[PDB]
């Protein structure tokens, strides 16, 4: 992807976090688990929620068919008739088909972005008192306990401190 | 002189007009009027069309 986190330096997603789109895992002393960064995921939720209406009632004002009907010696115009309607329809088909190709690029991309821009939150709080270690995660000098842990996701990860 | 469609030789071809409120239709012929007997009033216009299906 453009911002070469999903699938890129964060080499796989994760079954094990159900509740949200982007999150943090930890690992000390006490144990181990998932957790979802909640404002993260309704950010993106709201966006693709948008997204979709806004697809949708684009649409919305369209062209409309409408049948007429022409005798033997009316060829001419029941032709321009039929390449009139056609020519619609095939406008209106390249356009639905061609916002679906683009955005469907774009919210995956913005996905994308979500995580990697997650990932430099984390970091810039974190600075120097950890190891990053290329993957997507990163190893403390200092022991942090679930409260450490919970400051990061915070954004209240006290750097002075340690 | 034509071909026989449903076994005749002679034709028969068709007119039509709308008859406005307060209006009179006049009619004269020396032969071959086709006379009508019933029309149509038109009580309810709107959204309608006339779809094509077996
Ligand atoms: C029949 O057609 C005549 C004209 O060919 C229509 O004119 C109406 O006639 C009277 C005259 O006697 C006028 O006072 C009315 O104002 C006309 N009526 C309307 C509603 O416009 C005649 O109206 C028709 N016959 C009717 C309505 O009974
Ligand atoms: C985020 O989490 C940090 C750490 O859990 C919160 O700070 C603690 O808040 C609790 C409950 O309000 C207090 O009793 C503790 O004294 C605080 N300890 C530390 C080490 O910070 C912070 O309030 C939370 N911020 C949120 C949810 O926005």
């Amino acid at each position: 992807g453009l911002f070469g986190a999903i699938a890129g330096f964060i080499e796989g997603g994760w079954q094990g976090m159900v509740d949200g789109w982007y999150g943090y895992h930890h690992s000390n002393e006490q144990g181990s688990g998932y957790a979802a960064d909640k404002e993260s995921t309704q950010k993106a939720i709201d966006g693709v929620t948008n997204k979709v209406n806004s697809i949708i009632d684009k649409m919305n004002t369209q062209f409309e068919a409408v049948g007429r009907e022409f005798n033997n010696l009316e060829r001419r115009i029941e032709n321009l008739n039929k390449k009139m309607e056609d020519g619609f329809l095939d406008v209106w088909t390249y356009n639905a088909e061609l916002l679906v190709l683009m955005e469907n690029e774009r919210t995956l991309d913005f996905h994308d972005s979500n995580v990697k821009n997650l990932y430099d939150k984390v970091r810039l709080q974190l600075r120097d008192n950890a190891k990053e270690l290329g993957n997507g995660c990163f190893e403390f000098y200092h022991k942090c306990d679930n409260e450490c842990m919970e400051s990061v996701r915070n954004g209240t990860y006290d750097y002075p401190q340690y | 002189t034509r071909s026989k469609v449903n076994g005749q030789s002679g034709r028969m071809e068709f007119f039509w007009t709308i008859l406005k409120p307060n209006d009179a239709i006049n009619f004269e012929s020396n032969g071959n009027f086709i006379a009508p007997e019933y029309a149509y009033k038109i009580v309810k216009k709107g959204d309608s069309t006339i779809m094509k299906s077996e």
